[PDB]
């Protein structure tokens, strides 16, 4: 069977312009395990990114966390692009501080 | 502690 | 208090060249503590909690080999489901297994687990009783009749009692500063105004662990669930989670609402209500 991922990009820690923080991108509900996930930074992806181990929920599902260490600006944005194989085209998920 | 012996399938 | 211990392993077929990918994770509670990866350079178990580097070379070289079996296991199994399911040899395949144990409040034995996945479906597990076995499919029935003539059951049930408890409270103690630590949900509430004439109100619960959690919206002292949004809870990174839910509710009336959180960590539910 297949399913598809369940998307939430934030920070860390409550976002603060000009104060260091982590970008967050929480990919859950899926399978099967091969996905594609990027940082994105102003449209552009982000190289130093790093992702938890591979692991599952009770019903089987995938889930990672992928994460890089960031310093939000009021210009600057965010988002996290997800790319699998339950989907048409890869997606992308803004980053909004206040969720 | 993993189990000790992985029976197959 | 209850406690346990989960190992999840996840086999994916490559046709296309080489052996399947395996991963295997170690957790206690909602810690993780080891982990392997057939993709990594080390080819070994490897620590991922600051508790579980106590131990000694022999116990990485025992767990190392042991995960090493598990992963050939797995590549068998996959070449095995193939044929069960008559499927080809061209496209990707994935075995999952779980298993472990749970110790009750009294720190003793309360309940096991082993359970099989394959493509995302339940494949055969391991009942509560610990002697039965539960087969999804017809495949899974062939599996389950060899199983009980070699008395798989009654092997596993001897590490789910015994070793598998007998180190979970190992592990318990040696990272108790954490794993017997709770971390209550740190709370706070956003107001933000989506019209002249609605507002939405936000209830925060971060940092906290473990990660079971209930947040709640009561309007003059009732439940609501309408106009809500809950989020699904997720890893702050830093082995904490966070959760929050919102409410829309008419400008000027956010005093009716009340955010309740239950959390492990707390000594009495929480309640915030907007300033």
């Amino acid at each position: 069977i297949q399913r598809t991922p369940k998307i939430q990009v934030y920070s860390r820690h409550p976002a603060e312009n000009g104060k260091s923080n982590f970008l967050n991108c929480y990919v859950s509900g899926f399978h099967p395990s091969d996905i594609e996930v990027d940082l994105l930074k102003n449209g552009e992806r982000i190289e130093k990114v790093e992702h938890s181990d591979l692991s599952f929920s009770k019903d089987w599902s995938f889930y990672l966390l992928y994460y890089t260490e960031f310093t939000p600006t009021e210009k600057d944005e965010y988002a996290c692009r997800v790319n699998h194989v339950t989907l048409s085209q890869p997606k992308i998920v803004k980053w909004d501080r206040d969720m | 502690s993993l189990y000790n012996t992985v029976a197959t399938l | 208090g209850s406690h346990s211990m989960r190992y999840f392993f996840t086999s994916v077929s490559r046709p296309g060249r080489g052996e399947p990918r395996f991963i295997a994770v170690g957790y206690v509670d909602d810690t993780q503590f080891v982990r392997f990866d057939s993709d990594a350079a080390s080819q070994r178990m490897e620590p991922r909690a600051p508790w579980i580097e106590q131990e000694g070379p022999e116990y990485w070289d025992g767990e190392t080999r042991k995960v090493k079996a598990h992963s050939q296991t797995h590549r068998v199994d996959l070449g095995t489901l193939r044929g069960y399911y008559n499927q080809s040899e061209a496209g990707s395949h994935t075995v999952q297994r779980m298993y472990g144990c749970d110790v009750g409040s009294d720190w003793r034995f309360l309940r096991g687990y082993h359970q099989y996945a394959y493509d995302g479906k339940d494949y055969i597990a391991l009942k509560e009783d610990l002697r039965s076995w539960t087969a999804a499919d017809m495949a899974a029935q062939t599996t389950k009749h060899k199983w009980e003539a070699a008395h798989v059951a009654e092997q596993l049930r001897a590490y789910l009692e015994g070793t598998c408890v007998e180190w979970l409270r190992r592990y318990l103690e040696n990272g108790k500063e954490t794993l017997q630590r709770t971390d209550a949900p740190k709370t706070h509430m956003t107001h933000h105004a989506v019209s002249d004439h609605e507002a939405t109100l936000r209830c925060w619960a971060l940092s906290f662990y473990p990660a079971e959690i209930t947040l709640t919206w009561q309007r003059d002292g009732e439940d609501q669930t309408q106009d809500t949004e809950l989020v699904e809870t997720r890893p702050a990174g830093d082995g904490t989670f966070q959760k929050w839910a919102a409410v829309v509710v008419p400008s000027g009336q956010e005093q009716r609402y009340t955010c309740h959180v239950q959390h492990e960590g707390l000594p009495k539910p929480l309640t915030l209500r907007w300033e």
